[PDB]
């Protein structure tokens, strides 16, 4: 019933502002109290950024403000976020929140990365060894995030581990594993498929032996 | 500003268990109408905090009574009196009382279970990648309990530390262990003047490390 949505660039470049829109429904951003934007840090600790409440007077957290202004349209049912001299350490999921007498509802967050990198394609390294068999997958060098690793187009699930990009440096990389019954491989096809949206990649990858 | 303080940062429990999480405020969070803006999130996996008490002790619409919150001046306790699989996550304090409005660092609520040594898998780089001049060397230390591992690199009988990258995968949903990726990335050149490399799963040692390897 009551929604909280953020929408906005998911890619802005230091220096430059990141604006970001929450469209509420389910009542009015006219009914109390407070009308918040909080941010979580990659992998790490939420911040409260500040707030604008039900009378439209705004309070921020002393270090944002500045930077931040906080703003509202009541005819349309939405409020705003304005966040100024970016830098790289701005990259985060923020979310918009309300809070009142009911206690709060959340947005579902809206990642925003800020880099000065342009849109580079993954290169997917197929990984073969040198009972049961592991093989793996290099999602090497890639930006921005996401992209989506299945095995055998997801029939395959049970023993895999896709694990989280690190980044290094302005591009992410990432693996994945599998491990299957010796019977199974070479015998059967185990392949990688990497999507990349954000360049249209879409890359299947067999594992062969070597 | 307030600062918040979370007692434990990993808690560790098995299903049906009581488990308690404390949250120590730096200072008094008595707000100037006479309220506490003490407030309770869970993170779980993949999604958003979601509130589960607030004004120290009220639950929020949909959250079971097995959570209860409670505290006063600056000692908070959430109480979760028999753990149920849904309930894993990260726990985190909030404060709304003075601005700026603070959280602390969250708990890890985790699922306990037996100690399992890691799955060891080294593997060569890929001939794709050669023929850009690049060499990743990949291992996978796979499907063990608890955190207490790390990766040592060898290539040639010396310990290498520059060009590693590791990852680190969430409690697994299937048994509840743990995983991990390391990624020694060297130019095609480094590769091609060296012949032993070998992966390690060490554990405060003392101990015997499982042991990856192969010659180039």
């Amino acid at each position: 019933d009551v929604q909280l949505q953020e929408s906005g660039p998911g890619l802005v470049k230091p220096s430059q502002s990141l604006s970001l829109t929450c469209t509420v429904t389910g009542f009015s951003i006219t009914s109390p109290y407070a009308w918040n934007w909080i941010r979580q840090f990659p992998g790490n600790t939420l911040e409260w950024m500040g707030y604008i409440s039900y009378r439209g007077s705004t309070t921020y957290h002393p270090s944002l403000k500045s930077r931040i202004s906080i703003t509202r349209d009541t005819s349309k049912n939405q409020f705003f976020l304005q966040l100024n001299s970016v830098t790289t350490e701005d990259t985060a999921t923020y979310f918009c929140s309300s809070y009142g007498n009911y206690g709060a509802y959340s947005g579902q967050g809206t990642l925003v990365t800020v880099s000065a990198a342009k849109t580079t394609p993954p290169s997917v390294y197929p990984l073969a060894p040198g009972s049961m068999v592991t093989l793996g997958c290099l999602v090497k060098g890639y930006f921005p995030e996401p992209v989506t690793v299945t095995w055998n187009s997801g029939s395959l699930s049970s023993g895999v581990h896709t694990f989280p990009a690190v980044l290094q440096s302005d591009l992410y990389t990432l693996s994945s594993s599998v491990t299957v019954p010796s019977s199974t491989w070479p015998s059967e096809t185990v392949t990688c498929n990497v999507a990349h949206p954000a360049s249209s990649t879409k890359v299947d990858k067999k594992i062969v032996p070597r | 500003d307030v600062l918040l303080t979370q007692i434990p940062l990993s808690l560790p429990v098995s299903l049906g268990d009581q488990a308690s999480i404390s949250c120590r405020s730096s200072q008094s969070i008595v707000h100037s109408n006479g309220n506490t803006y003490l407030e309770w999130y869970l993170q779980k996996p993949g999604q958003s905090p979601k509130l589960l008490i607030y004004k120290v002790s009220t639950r929020f619409s949909g959250v079971p009574d097995r959570f209860s919150g409670s505290g006063s001046g600056t000692d908070f306790t959430l109480k979760i009196s028999r753990v149920e699989a849904e309930d894993l996550g990260v726990y985190y304090c909030f404060q709304g009382s003075h601005v700026p409005l603070t959280f602390g660092a969250g708990t890890q609520l985790e699922l306990k279970r037996a100690d399992a040594a890691p799955t060891v898998s080294i593997f060569p780089p890929s001939s794709e990648q050669l023929t850009s001049g690049g060499a990743s060397v990949v291992c996978f230390l796979n499907n063990f309990y608890p955190k207490d591992i790390n990766v040592k690199w060898k290539i040639d009988g010396s310990e290498r530390q520059n060009g590693v990258l590791n990852s680190w995968t969430d409690q697994d949903s299937k048994d509840s262990t743990y995983s991990m990726s390391s990624t020694l990335t060297l130019t095609k050149d480094e590769y091609e003047r060296h012949n032993s490399y070998t992966c390690e799963a060490t554990h405060k040692t003392s101990t015997s490390p499982i042991v990856k390897s192969f010659n180039r």
